[PDB]
RNA sequence: ACUCGUGAGAGACUGCCGGGGUCAACUCGGAGGAAGGUGGGGAUGACGUCAAGUCAUCAUGCCCCUUAUGUCCAGGGCUUCACACAUGCUACAAUGGCCGGUACAAAGGGCUGCGAUGCCGUGAGGUGGAGCGAAUCCUUUCAAAGCCGGUCUCAGUUCGGAUCGGGGUCUGCAACUCGACCCCGUGAAGUCGGAGUCGCUAGUAAUCGCAGAUCAGCAACGCUGCGGUGAAUACGUUCCCG
RNA sequence: AGGGGAUUGAAAAUCCCCG
RNA sequence: UUUUCU
């Protein structure tokens, strides 16, 4: 866990991006390679596009998973089993 | 009272003899207290490096470096004296710090 | 309620 | 051992009691090197016996390790490709020591909660016979006389 | 993998380190400006033999002796040779420099040299029994010399596989920590590969 | 003064040897409370014992280094070199019993490849 | 050694945590001790030659 | 005796009798019998009613544990396996979850081994 | 004065006595002595072997790429997992666990480092900077196993800590894939381990902490060292191995 | 018979486990 | 005692 007294992180690039997404009002899918934001109540509505490092997974937000850092919801190895 | 610490620093041993020499005489020479080459501990920063590259990691050589160190205590610092350690000229071995 | 679990760490 | 026999170590005495045997019986019952304990062990067990018996301590243990010390003994062979095993008279030493040893060893195996209790219980069995250790060098005895035709290889 | 570093078996006792300094902040520092020095030097001259490097440095005057076959060629009379090195120095900088060259007395007591004169012989055409025979003559007619041991290896003619070859005359005492070694190597570069050339040359004892 | 000093592996301890009765003065505490084992008191007292002058001396020690047993053995050759400075003719029953041996045992340089000293790993010819 | 990493970690880095030690002599990244600069190979090879003041073999 | 749906075994010095409840360890232990006053150092055999009323009534009030307690935490369990979160996905496969070393150990999460 | 620190020096040589020795080497005992017979341990690897290892430390002959097999960056991977091996660590408990009181080390490490008293926390730690380039200051005056006392009563347990949930702290631009540490809970396998097999001959084995290098942080239970407490056995070459 | 351990320089043979 | 091949 980050420490409280830093305050949660989230790098200034989506920050600024997910502000004029929100302002206008338009929701659209944002193509982030940020794995390592957290998410804050204003992502809430929004879908990204993340890095898994082969390519961009749809994500959709929703209020259960903030708190969270992005890249927790696309996975990256691929196991299929033996 | 004055007490000038000059404190000596080498990796060679009898190069520590040759500035003890060196300065005791010195300050002997133009009337001074000097306590003399008093003896400190050595310091040994050890390092153990393996032998080959690329594995046997097993066959490995130390190294070692030793710090020798002397106290010299010069007592009632005649200005003369003074301006001789001043211009004292010692081997590129020895470290003197004069405080 | 996530949301307020969130704002009472950092807020 | 490939040039000759190697030296024997001098057991000091014991400052309570003053055999050389109890110190012996520590040095048994030593484990990973904490010697304190031993000593208050060995020394508790005594004076359970003392206790429960009435009666001086040193003594018990002498009656007791002549009463499992063995005589006789079976050192394994291999010969002609058939393995025998071999009736083997015992030097004093290694049968104080094989005694000693036994009895320690089946004390750790009794039930008597605390091995301060085990040992002296398993002394004072000793000393009346009854234990499991007596019992052992009987077993020993026993499958020395059977093999007794053996002899003969005398190794 | 067999035996250590002559020169550096003795290190305590028989011989010297190859610089003088002291500083513990400054170390580091004095190191890689070391490893500097001896690269351009190594480089820039090859045509005198190159003995020795030995560095010393007091506050910010650093002095540089290096031991040399023949000085001649290491500054031209009118100080050609010396420009270009006290120049290379002053781009390391270690601010002053002063640069002093030291021609070894008996050029064939010096395992050093001995070892970069096998190794011009064999990289030019030469035979090499031959190289290997007459440094060690020449070496062992010297007073001080008492036993030398010469030992190329490597592609040697150009044959494609790896000979060693080693030759010795009078004592080598390896093992002695009070003998005076002096251990020296050198690769000669060849149209077949590298060839590696270690000569120890024994001259008498240490007793102190 | 009496003054003299026993070493035992990384223990000195040095004894100063009085005249008085048989008081034992360890770093400020009795022989009991310092060394608290039946052994180590054995020990210590032995070389009295042995010259049979036990009770004749008050001792007063310093102890440094080394543990309650390596401190004990220390303690117990400076005892037994004091000894030898008050009355020089017990030499021979002293150094009979061996209490005059400076004990030549001390822990070993771990070496490397091994795991501590003389114990090596583990080894598979599979 | 790829000469662009050895000049790559001369630079300054944009983070302070980017930035590694790699030995001056050969450029070596692992196992350079401190002190010297040096990684343990070329360590041993100066001090076998006597460049490194006051180092030396060691034995107890 | 008997407290907030558990049985207190028999003979036991109470710091470990309110052990054998689900939300309780040693800690909360001592925490709780200091707060109530109740020797720590007293059998189960001579407990009364009307210290198990106080008992019961102040781990119920400051503290959650037993049912509830178990339905919350397989909740949280069943929650990060819902959004679909990394965890979650391990959750499922039966892996470990914290990142650690699956090519070897792990059998306390696999379980038994079985063979190929 | 005693240590101790580091310089110089003495001291172990079969030198002295007894016996065997071909009157030779050498061996069995004794004395003196701190030590007795290469006192203990290191460093020290002969000629060569094995086409052993390494063109990824480096250097390099030849061949290949040169619009990529160079190079710059973000993200990912090197941590995946139905398995199988290998070296380690913690265990399976009473010679033990847990709480309280108390005694003894050696070596080391430290500049944009080591960081004290004090104050805030339950605790990682926060606030603060005494004082030190260090036989001085800091790592607390240094330890842990030890000893004294209390409790636990042989049980899948006050044994065991894996796992999992919640809650944090610190390092870093950044702890999701992938950091360590602390708090609360959770509480699995495991009852000394088949065939087989490994280490070790005295301060050794066994067990107990401590420091270091690499390092912003750490996968450190690793590696290199330091000291504490400290055993058993060796009749002897038939057998296995070299 | 087959799979996994074990002896083996590597295989057979042998020895333990298994479905 | 028993020990096949590479
Ligand atoms: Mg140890
Ligand atoms: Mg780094
Ligand atoms: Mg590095
Ligand atoms: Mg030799
Ligand atoms: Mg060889
Ligand atoms: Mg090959
Ligand atoms: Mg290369
Ligand atoms: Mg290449
Ligand atoms: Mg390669
Ligand atoms: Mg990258
Ligand atoms: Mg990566
Ligand atoms: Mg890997
Ligand atoms: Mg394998
Ligand atoms: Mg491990
Ligand atoms: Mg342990
Ligand atoms: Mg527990
Ligand atoms: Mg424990
Ligand atoms: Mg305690
Ligand atoms: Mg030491
Ligand atoms: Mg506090
Ligand atoms: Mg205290
Ligand atoms: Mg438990
Ligand atoms: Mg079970
Ligand atoms: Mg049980
Ligand atoms: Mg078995
Ligand atoms: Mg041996
Ligand atoms: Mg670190
Ligand atoms: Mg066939
Ligand atoms: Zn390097």
């Amino acid at each position: 866990p980050r420490s409280l007294k830093k305050g949660p992180f989230v790098d200034d690039h989506l920050l600024k991006k997910v502000d004029v997404q929100n302002e206008k009002n338009t929701k659209q899918v944002i193509k982030t390679w940020s794995r390592r934001s957290t998410i804050i109540p204003d992502f809430i509505g929004h879908t990204f596009a993340v890095h898994d490092g082969r390519k961009h997974v749809p994500v959709f937000v929703t209020e259960a998973m903030v708190g969270h850092k992005l890249g927790e919801f696309a996975p990256t190895r691929t196991f299929k089993g033996h | 009272g004055q007490k000038i610490r000059i404190r000596l620093k080498a990796y060679d041993h009898e190069a520590i003899d040759a500035s003890a020499r060196k300065i005791v005489e010195t300050v002997t020479r133009t009337g001074a207290s000097v306590v003399g080459p008093v003896p400190l501990p050595t310091e040994k920063n050890v390092y153990c490096v393996i032998r080959s590259p690329h594995k046997y990691k097993d066959s490995r050589e130390h190294f070692e470096m030793r710090t020798h160190k002397r106290l010299i205590d010069i007592l009632d610092p005649t200005p003369k004296t003074v301006d001789a350690l001043m211009r004292i000229d010692l081997p590129a071995s020895v470290d003197v710090n004069i405080q | 309620g996530r949301v307020a679990r969130f704002e009472k760490r950092y807020g | 051992p490939r040039k000759g026999p190697a030296p024997k170590r001098p057991l000091v005495n014991d400052p309570v009691y003053g055999s050389q045997l109890v110190t012996q019986l520590v040095n048994k019952v030593l484990l990973e090197g904490k010697k304190s304990l031993a000593e208050r062990i060995v020394y508790g067990a005594l004076e359970q016996a003392r206790e429960k018996t009435g009666t001086d301590p040193v003594v018990t243990l002498k009656r007791a390790l002549d009463n499992v010390k063995p005589a006789l003994e079976v050192r394994s062979r291999r010969v002609g490709g058939a393995t025998y095993q071999v009736p083997v008279e015992v030097r004093p030493d290694r049968s104080t020591t094989l005694a000693l040893r036994w009895l320690v060893n089946f004390s750790r195996q009794r039930r008597e909660k605390t091995m301060v209790e085990r040992l002296a219980n398993e002394i004072l069995d000793a000393s009346n016979g009854l234990g499991a250790s007596v019992k052992r060098r009987e077993d020993t005895h026993k499958m020395a006389e059977a093999n007794r035709a053996f002899a003969h290889y005398r190794w | 993998g067999q035996k250590i570093n002559p020169h550096g078996f003795r290190l305590g006792i028989t011989t010297e380190w190859k610089s003088r300094w002291y500083a513990d902040k400054q170390y580091k520092d004095y190191v890689k400006e070391d490893v500097a020095i001896r690269k351009l030097l190594a480089t820039g001259l090859e045509r005198a033999g190159i003995a020795d490097v030995e560095i010393e440095r007091t506050r910010d005057r650093v002095r540089v002796d290096i031991h040399t076959a023949r000085p001649g060629i290491v500054i031209g009379r009118r100080g050609t040779e010396a420009d270009r090195i006290r120049a290379d120095l002053e781009k390391l900088t270690g601010k002053q420099v002063q640069l002093n060259i030291l021609e070894v007395k008996n050029p064939e007591s010096q395992a050093q040299l001995v070892a970069q004169g096998v190794a011009e012989q064999l990289s030019n055409r030469v035979a090499f029994r031959r190289a290997m025979r007459k440094a060690i003559q020449s070496a062992m007619r010297q007073p001080n010399v008492k036993g030398i041991r010469v030992q190329c290896s490597g592609r040697l003619g150009g044959a494609e596989m790896s000979r060693s070859e080693f030759y010795r005359e009078g004592r080598v005492p390896l093992h002695t920590l009070r003998a005076d070694i002096d251990y020296g190597l050198y690769e000669a570069k060849t149209t077949f590969g590298r060839i590696g050339v270690k000569v120890w040359i024994y001259k008498g004892d240490i007793v102190g | 003064p009496i003054q003299t000093v026993g070493r035992r592996k990384e223990a000195v301890v040095r004894v100063r040897l009085v005249p008085g009765t048989g008081q034992f003065n360890l770093d400020g505490r009795t022989l009991e409370n310092y060394f608290p084992n039946k052994v180590h008191q054995q020990l210590i007292k032995a070389p009295l014992v042995t010259v049979d002058r036990v009770d004749q001396f008050d001792i007063y020690a310093h102890l440094d280094g080394g543990g309650p047993s390596g401190q004990a053995g220390a303690l117990r050759l400076a005892i037994a070199r004091a000894l030898i400075l008050v009355q020089p003719e017990d030499r021979p029953a002293l150094k009979k019993a061996g209490f005059l041996t400076r004990d030549p045992r001390a822990i070993e340089r771990k070496k490397y490849g091994l795991k501590k000293a003389r114990k090596a790993p583990q080894y598979s010819k599979r | 050694a790829k000469k662009a990493l050895v000049h790559k970690a001369n630079k300054k880095p944009k983070f302070a945590v980017r930035a590694y030690t790699r030995c001056n002599k050969c450029g070596r990244p692992h196992s350079v001790y401190r002190k010297f600069g040096l990684c343990r190979i070329c360590l041993r090879e100066m001090a076998h030659a006597g460049e490194l003041p006051g180092v030396q073999k060691s034995s107890w | 005796a008997r407290l907030v749906g558990v049985d207190l075994p028999r003979d036991k010095r109470m710091e470990i009798a309110l052990t054998y409840i689900y939300g309780i360890g040693r800690t909360r232990s001592n925490e709780i019998l200091a707060a109530t006053g109740i020797d720590k150092n007293m059998r189960t055999k001579d407990l009364t009613d009307d210290q198990v009323t106080v008992l019961r009534d102040y781990i119920e009030g400051n503290l959650k544990v037993e049912g509830d307690l178990r339905r919350e935490v397989q909740a949280d369990i069943r929650r990060k396996i819902e959004i679909g979160c990394y965890q979650g996905l391990r959750h499922r496969r039966g892996l470990p979850v914290r990142g650690q070393r699956t090519k070897t150990n792990a059998r306390t999460r696999k379980g038994p081994k079985r063979t190929i």
